[PDB]
């Protein structure tokens, strides 16, 4: 039960993976997340702005 | 527990090893690459570029501009105007060509050597020059009659400024070692006023001729070596 | 993919001629055996598969010896000998830096090996534990140790790698880490501009590659503290590009190096032997 | 008939004509170019001067003696203080060029000699003191349009501050390298029986898309006599090489204020 | 007893090295995740 | 995920790989590239020069 | 880091093995063959 | 593929006569047990399978036995034992050679194996710290170290392996590396021919493979530096063919080798014993 | 990529093989060539000889 | 999954004006 998987570019692209212990613990690094939406931190208001009309009306 | 069992070899580091090996700098993104001019692909690319051969490095002139210009002359003169052997790894001046520099990280080599002659006389200058290549197992030729025996071409001076000789392939063994050594010797390169060089008044009597060397399409090399033309005693910091 | 077979040819008597060229044009000579000999046919299996960039690099290569110790140090000078640093570059020796001296640009992942080394100072003074050794990377801006136990080695996010002497060589790999879209071996310029009636000292401001150049420092210690018995350590550093890809040859290096740069020395600019005569087989 | 002996180039408002040319050389096979919009770094938009420095600048004449060892000149640098060119280099923070090198050197059926014209890329070269290594002055590494000399001594200075300059030895081609191995470079020559110009068309070459001009030179230009030039009526002679040079695809990013670079 | 044979590199300690671990608590069973807000992802949202 | 191909030729001529790190940097040396073309170097002329033609007219 | 165990037999060099070694001229393009008259195959040829 | 069954034949009176030949004719006898007995079927399951050339080469056998030593060398001689080289071959030993030499040419793959060994030179000069030895292939043409820690051994190029003491015994593989189609084990001539009236000596020129032949050197070292303990170590060599095609069968040798050569020694050219008796079971 | 093959037979009787590395030179001995023939030194004359037959006429 | 790309603009004269905001929102 081995995943394959793109690795990361550098400068016969994708790697084996097994994992061999029973508890997820175990395994090694959680492949990359690319998630991201900073709007909870950088635009956290209620009503939509929109950048190119007036902030206040 | 996975029964293994190690083998000789087991934690050796051998220079020369391929193995893959843990990245110290884990998810790190490259700098995109970008289309650059003048890729290079394989070392044997620069072998077949012609570079001048420092033919004239006699006491005086070696270590200088005046080593590479072969000396020409109006007085049609019997002996030969140079000679070298074929042992482009080894010889004292062909080693210092950019294709002697490439074989000198090499142990063997194989193929045909290209040797291009430009005439740097003036336009009024006019003449006949024999270039040959006699392989080896005979007497070295110091005359043209021996000369002529051999691989040779009889280069007419023209609005064609260049002439190519050509030393083919021909070996006992099919590779040559990168050392001077009898067993993978070349033969002898020799150059002969077939008539000889003719000019006017209001001309120059004597004048030079340049010499390059490379490497043919069918020539190849082996057995990664270091080379000897660096070396150091102390570390720079 | 092999080299170039050679074809079955016979003579010539005709207005086409091969054998002339004109150099001027900054092309090569192009002829070869078959355009001014007779020739047999030759099948050539031969490949240039060891004059490959990938080959041609593809070793290991000593690029700098330091030097480490373990004892009980009193003075200020021994406190130093418990660590050391070395600004990481290809340039303290002279072997692998010709070969990439080759070329003018270059981009290649690296393969980082070490050869680990030990001997005692002297035979009186007892013996010595086993020691373990403290590689850290410490990229431009991180903080450099001042004593080979500070805060520093703790290395929260520095890569840093243990090595337990007797062990197999240890070894890591290293991307394509430039800061551009290739490394360059040579760089004709200057780190900033010097401006018309400015105050800032250009009297004793350098050129070139080594005002621009910096991949960083390695740090080495024994994490072990002092026996009786004194160790002193030496560490080889090894080299390996792979996934190589260069632009731009050059001419190699003919004569001896004296710096980090191009400059050469004067008592050793004669690497020619002069010949007797030119005509000399 | 067509030979490529004669040949025009046309750049902007300038032409150039030869009778005795020997083709041309296109460096490294490529023809220069605009930056791509997947190669691109810099985000701002470009100014593209297009005719107004895309042409050929011509450098002051050098005169070619049987003693000379030779020229060299650096570029962006040779075209500097060169009309519009020069002004939208040091306005720009960076700037790319590609280049049309014409070098002219004319003289008679009866003369000879040969000049070796190079174009190296990152030409880096030693510095004349063995007090420091990498020791070269601003001002010194870049002479502008009037350019250098090569010399067959080297001696370097005894104080630090007298050899912050090039150590340009013709020989070793001023940094440690066989002067005879040269033509892995783009590369003509300018054999007086055979033509009387050299041409060279290159493209940018660096390891960035766009550098810092005022900083970076990107080509050497080298004219070497390989061999030396003769004229039998009178040996003392001399006929002057002139270096005619045309920026390419320029392209300039990072605006502000004039960079005025110090001049000693 | 599979013939292999030890590379360079062995028994080091890379301290950014990604390998497996055996777990010294095995079968323990996690604290179920509920939601909680503001999550990060990366490091560039901060800087933004 | 294994990769099989040619070794080189010495004196069952295929050999295994599989890559075992998530970094492309990992990976042992690049399979041969037998790619060339001197031309760039030995002959980067702007007109095509035949070589049975005169190389100036 | 899969987990193994090393049998007896680990670390020794017994001259008539037959495992694998790396190659210490990676690369390395071998003179081709050619015929050569009087090929031997099996030593009991000789005996015979 | 198994050696001969016996077929079941009875008796003959016949005018075919297999007993009889004429080995003047170059062949050898050729009848078998059923041309001149009664012989009963017996069905051969064994096998030659031990007696192929791989098979009979297959073993790395010693070639060589070489010393190196780590002290404070403060002679010449003594900075001479600080490192050491070798003319690469199998001449050395006999064993493995005249196995080989049961034929003129050969072509193979090389295992190379190596068994490195140390001892204290005396007792009370304290102790040493584990070595790490360095194996140097020099190929011909590289320079070669006139000290143990000069440049030569960055081995930018040169294939190095580096092995840590008490470590399993190390190894790699050569490839065929003959500049020949094989390898040839004999070799009657010369590496130039000495033409007539030319003043070159051939007084002192040597005859025969020794002229000709040269694979390389083999430098060794440890990397360590001094320990006040002198410690002398031995690097045994193991050579073994491997992937193995000979050509061209000769006799094998008789007497006691004296050289690289075939050459004899007068002492010892008496190799059988004599016999009371041509009659003497 | 892995060969399957008979082992000699001793006193579940094939056994695995894979290649590691990428040069034929590393792999272990080569599989059992039963090619044989004498006659090239046993019997290597221009016209057969029946061994029946009389060697000479 | 990349950073942002700058897309190709010109120049505006416009009653759109993304330059000023208001950070008293929080934003």
């Amino acid at each position: 039960g081995a995943q394959v998987s793109s690795q990361k570019v550098g400068a016969t692209v994708n790697y084996t993976t097994i994992n061999y212990y029973k508890d997820s613990a175990s395994n090694a690094a959680s492949k990359l997340d690319f998630s991201q939406d900073p709007s909870k931190f950088t635009e956290p208001v209620k009503d939509i702005m929109i950048k190119t009309a007036p902030a206040l009306n | 527990g996975l029964p293994t069992m190690l083998t000789p070899g087991s934690s050796q580091f051998l220079t020369s090893d391929d193995f893959q090996s843990p990245c110290a700098l884990p998810n790190f993104d490259v700098t995109p690459p970008i289309h650059i001019p003048g890729e290079v692909f394989n070392m044997m690319e620069l072998a077949e570029i012609d570079s001048m051969i420092p033919m004239n490095s006699v006491t005086g002139k070696a270590n200088t501009m005046e080593m590479y210009p072969i000396p020409l002359d109006d007085k049609g003169s019997a002996t030969p105007i140079f000679s070298i052997s074929l042992s482009p790894a080894s010889d004292k001046r062909l080693q210092y060509t950019m294709l002697g520099e490439i074989l000198n990280y090499y142990t063997h080599w194989t193929g045909s050597l290209r040797f291009t002659f430009l005439f740097c006389g003036s336009m009024m200058a006019t003449g006949k020059i024999l270039l040959s290549y006699s392989p080896p197992g005979a007497k070295p030729p110091t005359t043209r009659k021996d000369a002529m025996l051999g691989t040779h071409i009889i280069w007419d001076l023209g609005l064609q400024s260049s002439c190519t000789m050509l030393a083919p392939w021909i070996s006992n063994t099919v590779y040559r070692r990168c050392i001077k050594d009898d067993f993978t010797e070349g033969g002898y390169i020799t150059c002969f006023y077939q008539t000889r060089i003719v000019v006017p008044s209001g001309t120059p009597t004597s004048m030079f001729m340049l010499a390059f060397v490379s490497a043919c399409p069918d020539f190849s090399v082996r057995l990664l070596r270091d080379t000897n033309h660096i070396s150091q005693r102390t570390l720079f910091a | 993919p092999t080299a170039q077979s050679t074809p079955l040819t016979s003579g010539v008597n005709s207005q086409e001629v091969p054998a002339l060229t004109a150099v001027e044009t900054g092309a090569s000579g192009q002829a070869v055996p078959s355009d001014v000999i007779e020739t047999r046919h030759v099948v050539n299996y031969k490949t240039r598969s060891e004059s490959t960039l990938e080959s041609f690099f593809g070793r290991s290569a000593c690029v700098t010896i330091l030097e480490v110790e373990n004892f009980n140090a009193t003075t200020d000078a021994d406190r130093k000998k418990q660590f050391t640093t070395w600004a990481i570059t290809y340039t303290d020796t002279v072997q692998l830096r010709r070969k990439l001296e080759f070329f003018t640009y270059s981009r290649f992942d690296l393969e980082m090996t070490f050869v680990i080394t030990e001997r005692y100072y002297a035979s009186n003074t007892g013996h010595a534990r086993n020691q373990v050794y403290q590689l850290m990377y410490i990229p431009p801006g991180a903080p450099r140790p001042t004593a080979w136990d500070d805060y520093t080695w703790q290395s929260s996010s520095n890569p840093s790698v243990f090595y337990t002497y007797g062990s197999a060589p240890p070894r890591m790999s290293i991307p394509y880490v430039g800061i551009a879209n290739a490394y360059s071996h040579f760089y004709d310029g200057f780190a900033r501009v010097p401006l018309k009636d400015e105050t800032v000292d250009s009297g004793d401001t350098y050129y070139g590659l080594v005002t621009i150049n910096d991949f960083g420092t390695l740090a080495v210690r024994v994490v072990n503290e002092y026996n009786p018995a004194r160790i002193t350590s030496k560490i080889r550093v090894y080299m390996k590009p792979k996934h190589v890809r260069c632009w731009c040859p050059r001419p190699p290096r003919a004569v001896p190096y004296r710096g980090e740069g191009v400059d050469f020395k004067q008592d050793s600019i004669t690497p020619l032997t002069a010949v007797e005569n030119i005509n000399t087989f | 008939g067509y030979s490529d002996r004669v040949r025009q180039i046309t750049l902007g408002n300038s032409t150039i004509t030869t009778q005795e040319a020997a083709n041309a050389v296109v460096a490294y096979g490529e023809w220069p170019s605009y930056l791509d919009d997947k190669e691109a770094n810099p985000i701002d938009a470009p100014t593209e001067p297009d005719v107004s420095s895309n042409r050929f600048y011509t450098l002051d004449s050098v005169q070619w003696k049987s003693t000379s060892r030779g020229w060299w000149w650096k570029l962006p640098d040779a075209l500097k203080d060169m009309g519009m060119f020069g002004q939208n280099m040091y306005y720009h923070y960076l700037g790319r060029s590609g280049y049309t090198v014409h070098v002219q050197c004319n003289a008679s059926k009866f003369h000879q000699g040969a000049l070796g014209v190079f174009a190296i890329p990152e030409y880096v070269m030693a510095c004349n003191t063995e007090a420091k290594t990498s020791y070269v002055s601003y001002v010194n590494a870049n002479p502008g349009e009037k350019g250098g000399v090569f010399d067959n001594a080297y001696n370097p200075s005894a104080e630090a501050s007298e050899g912050r300059k090039f150590a340009a030895l013709d020989y070793l081609l001023g940094c440690g390298v066989l002067a005879g191995n040269a033509f892995v470079y783009p590369h003509q020559i300018i054999n007086l029986r055979t033509n009387n110009s050299a041409t060279l068309v290159l493209p940018y070459v660096n390891s960035l898309a766009i550098d810092c001009m005022a900083k970076h030179n990107n080509w050497g230009l080298v004219i070497l006599p390989l061999c030396k030039l003769d004229y039998a009526p009178n040996s003392s002679t001399e006929i002057p090489i002139t270096v005619t040079i045309a920026p390419m695809f320029t392209e300039f990013n990072g605006l502000r204020n004039i960079t005025v670079p110090a001049t000693q």
